[PDB]
RNA sequence: AGGCUGAUAACCUA
RNA sequence: GGAAGGGCACCACCAGGAGUGGAGCCUGCGGCUUAAUUUGACCAACACGGGGAAACUUACCAGGUCCAGACAUAGUAGACUGAGAGCUCUUUCUAUGGGUGGUGGUGCAUGGCCGUUCUUAGUUGGUGGAGCGAUUUGUCUGGUUAAUUCCGUUAACGAACGAGACCUCAGCCUGCUAACUAGCUAUGCGGAGGUUCCCUUCGCGGCCAGCUUCUUAGAGGGACUACGGCCUUUUAGGCCGCGGAAGUUUGAGGCAAUAACAGGUCUGUGAUGCCCUUAGAUGUUCUGGGCCGCACGCGCGCUACACUGAUGUAUUCAACGAGCUUAUAGCCUUGGCCGACAGGCCCGGGUAAUCUUUGAAAUUUCAUCGUGAUGGGGAUAGAUCAUUGCAAUUGUUGGUCUUCAACGAGGAAUUCCUAGUAAGCGCGAGUCAUCAGCUCGCGUUGACUACGUCCCUGCCCUUUGUACACACCG
């Protein structure tokens, strides 16, 4: 299987709770702004983040999401 | 005048070994001296297999020990008495500096 | 333990010249490493010493270790006859 | 008294921690038995990695 | 000469038999390890004790012992060898003097109970992430049992653990046989390397505060 | 005698 | 639980492959025998104690020595023999207490370590709610995941372990760093072939040919299910597909919770309590024997029953790794010479990406054999040679000729395994003076079947019954 845990989740709501204007569509740009604006030990780590960040901001493209407050 | 000076670091640790590769190189190119190097060599990996019981009771069950040797090769072209300065420089812990002439 | 007079006098004046000795736990080994006496009788007569508290003994690694004490100075003197401003190599 | 060779065998060869003569490990000289060494492992410098 | 295989593993060697006799010689005065230095002309052993006056001896008198027997032990040429004593800068946060801390007090009489939760209270105190103390053996009756002392953080599995935990092992040898005193302390990331390891939990993910500017 | 069962009975094979 | 509902595992099955169980032999265990044939262990004992014992090992048996009994107190050349080992001759300690040693006993007194429950996903505080209370909720109706994995529900809210992350190895990089202990390309010279140029091939040289594709190893990049379609609840996520080195958490490992077992180990330990013994010794050493003893039963294996083969040629491609005190020389050994082989002698190299290493077998190829226990099989046995060692007999092993047993595919039963896997094939390492049918790794050749299920053997979770709690072996 391929479910994310709560690391993967819990730290990618934060990064686009916060840096909503940042993130983009695209996995690429994400995992580079994921560097810059946060410490994430292990490189497969910060690619699941990014790849789930990125899902998440195709989420609230169409919609609003549960877990993410966006003042 | 200048002869071809061989030297030859072992180590454990990978970051340290290359900690101290990188100061020699970058210590001969302030002095403009030729640098060949640093020369990998393959890592020796000393295997140790042995029972993990002290006794013989029990699923047979091996736990595979091993301690890798890392070395480097380094040769600079100058004498001997500018090679020793440059190698005078203190050594990280656990890092092995053998300095010999090489024969050529 | 019959140590011979001559080989008795070796240990004690190593063990006086150096405050400190060891030996391996080989009673085969024909000679000690640092003293033409057989290995058995540095192990054997420092037993003596331990027992009477002239020294301080500690093993590992199938190794003895031996350190003169304060009274094993004073003992050896007399039986070394030497002045009494001579001192264990370990003391300057 | 221990007249009998001991240049090669067994009892030539004992443990340099414990002086046990059984399973003692010769590869690289370390001389040890395999329950000393595996005691020992982690200081004398080597490590699990798989 | 000596190929590189044999001379690194007689180098583990010599590091693992030095530890062996100071773990005995200095067993009552707190030692916690060593360091070997070997440098061209001299080589340099550090030792690490909490109560470095009484390794030292009077006027050094000890020190001088151990450096002329260790030389001796191990075909050093004279005058090439040295012994330093050194003091551990937090002895809350190392599980080799604690052990050893406990193992005393057990010896000394005092109760079982009491005597792990000081320890496991003082490496608290000395800002550890977590603390873990079992003693085995025959604490009041024939039959043996396990009282564990737990407080704090703790991990178990991964390799974060041979950088985070400090683990050690001692034996008390009491009358009615031997307690079995293992003390486990999980380290506080520390970026400057010294109370702990630099290099934080793989799971641990920090999320920069952004600015307004 | 072997097999089956943790073991016995039962059962199976030679 | 021979109750119900859900999920899961090749130590379960299904579909299969190789088999094992039958034969010979190797090795372990029981039994028998023996002066002794030391002993532990009975899924989770039985090629296990790294336990491949000629001496040593060694704990067993038959004998001979030695004290290697600290410290403290009080007292006073012959005979024999396995061997002149010891005992005489000749020449120049004894009590008492207290110690020490012990592979002696107790693993049901213990420490430590390891195995197992248990490879499954499980385990536990705080505050709040419910109950007189044990206790319960949180830790869940449902969906989903390899996962107490997550999405959600919600008298619970927020956290701690395990899982995951992580670490090691392998798979991609014509990009970075750069190599006379790794190579390539080009060039120069030389040898051979073909037609002086030229072409093909091989050898050698160039720290000023150049370079890093191949080799090595550091730093980084790379996969996230990213993208498409469809199915799911707006979810979590799943199926298929393009591209891609890689789309099973990419593959394989290491590490690995709570609570437990009277599981193993006192024979790993100068780990250890108590007990036993301690000089007509259970200490230690020496000689010899035994641990291997053979009507029989069992377990792990090796070699086979052949033609998809054996034999004799020709031919040809690995990886992991290991290696010396230099004494004339103790390790790995090239080269030369002697020998049919085994082996020997001489000159050397290598403390090592430098030398061994120019480094395997199955297989490929041609010939012979021709369904006959046959040139299948190589047990048993005779003769003789050489090597290791102080010592080879109860054959240490290695050669030569001869001898040429069972075995024609194996009853009941039963093991392992889903891809570079099974199986076949050899190699290194551990043990090691000598000895591998074992173990731990390595590469080489390279499949069948499945992509499921809970029928069997088990495991996890809910409901339910209980007269069980030493818990249905009740
Ligand atoms: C005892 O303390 C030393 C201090 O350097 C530490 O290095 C050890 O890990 C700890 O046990
Ligand atoms: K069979
Ligand atoms: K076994
Ligand atoms: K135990
Ligand atoms: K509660
Ligand atoms: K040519
Ligand atoms: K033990
Ligand atoms: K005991
Ligand atoms: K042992
Ligand atoms: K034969
Ligand atoms: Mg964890
Ligand atoms: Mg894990
Ligand atoms: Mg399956
Ligand atoms: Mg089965
Ligand atoms: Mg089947
Ligand atoms: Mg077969
Ligand atoms: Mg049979
Ligand atoms: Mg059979
Ligand atoms: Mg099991
Ligand atoms: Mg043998
Ligand atoms: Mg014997
Ligand atoms: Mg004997
Ligand atoms: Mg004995
Ligand atoms: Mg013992
Ligand atoms: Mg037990
Ligand atoms: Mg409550
Ligand atoms: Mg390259
Ligand atoms: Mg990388
Ligand atoms: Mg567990
Ligand atoms: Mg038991
Ligand atoms: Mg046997
Ligand atoms: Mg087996
Ligand atoms: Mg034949
Ligand atoms: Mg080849
Ligand atoms: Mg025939
Ligand atoms: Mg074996
Ligand atoms: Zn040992």
């Amino acid at each position: 299987g391929r479910v994310r845990t709560k690391t993967v989740k819990k730290s990618s709501r934060q990064v686009i709770e916060r840096y909503y204007s940042k993130m983009t569509l695209d996995f690429h740009t994400n995992k580079k702004i994921l560097e810059e604006v946060a410490i994430i030990p292990s490189k497969r780590l910060r690619n699941k983040i990014a790849g789930f960040s990125t899902h998440l901001m195709k989420r609230i493209q169409k919609g609003p999401v549960r877990g993410i407050s966006l003042k | 005048m200048i002869h071809k000076i061989r030297i030859t670091l072992s180590s454990k640790n990978v970051k340290n070994l290359e900690k101290v590769c990188a100061d020699l190189v970058r210590g001969a190119k302030d002095k403009r001296l030729r640098v060949k190097g640093p020369v990998r060599m393959p890592t020796k990996v000393l295997n140790i297999t042995t029972r993990k019981s002290p006794c013989g009771e029990g699923t047979n069950t091996w736990d595979r020990f091993e301690l890798r040797v890392h070395k480097r090769v380094i040769d600079l072209f100058s004498s001997p008495d500018v090679v020793k300065q440059i190698t005078s420089i203190t050594i990280e812990p656990g890092v092995e500096v053998e300095v010999t002439i090489a024969e050529s | 333990m019959i140590i011979p007079e001559k080989n008795r006098r070796e240990i004690s004046k190593y063990l006086f010249q150096e405050g400190v000795c060891f030996a391996k736990k080989d009673y085969n080994l024909a000679k000690h490493p640092n003293i033409d006496v057989p290995n058995l009788q540095v192990i054997k007569l420092m037993q003596s010493f331990k027992s009477k508290e002239y020294v301080r003994e500690t093993f590992a690694w199938m190794h003895y270790y031996w350190y003169l004490t304060n009274d094993g100075i004073e003992f050896l003197r007399t039986y070394l006859n030497l002045p009494s401003e001579i001192v264990p190599a370990t003391l300057k | 008294w221990n007249a009998h060779p001991k240049n090669y065998g067994p009892g030539s060869r004992t443990c340099r921690v414990c002086g046990n003569p059984h399973a003692i490990i010769r590869k690289y000289g370390l001389m040890c038995c395999r329950q000393c060494f595996r005691s020992n492992a982690k200081e004398i410098g080597f490590i699990k990695y798989r | 000469q000596m190929s590189k295989k044999r001379k690194f593993v007689a180098d583990g060697v010599f590091f693992a038999e030095l530890n062996e006799v100071l773990t005995r010689e200095l067993a009552e005065d707190g030692y916690s390890g060593v360091e070997v230095r070997v440098t061209p002309m001299r080589t340099e052993i550090i030792i690490r004790a909490t109560r470095t006056q009484n390794v030292l001896g009077d006027k050094g008198r000890r020190i001088r012992e151990l450096t002329s027997v260790v030389q001796k032990r191990f075909n050093f040429d004279e005058n090439t060898v040295e012994l330093y004593a050194e003091k551990v800068n937090n002895r809350g946060l190392c599980a080799i003097a604690q052990a050893e801390s406990l193992r005393y007090k057990l010896l000394g009489g005092l109760a079982v109970r009491r005597a792990c939760y000081g320890v496991l209270r003082f490496i608290m105190e000395s800002g550890a992430k977590g603390c873990e103390v079992i003693v085995s053996g025959k604490l009041r009756a024939q039959r043996a049992k396990s009282m564990k002392f737990k407080d704090g953080y703790m991990i178990s599995s991964g390799q974060p653990v041979k950088e985070y935990i400090d683990s050690a092992v001692r034996h008390v040898l009491l009358r009615q046989g031997v307690l079995g005193i293992k003390v486990k302390i999980m380290l506080d990331w520390d970026p400057k390397g010294k109370q702990g390891p630099t290099t934080p939990l793989p799971d641990l993910v920090t999320i920069h505060p952004p600015k307004e500017e």
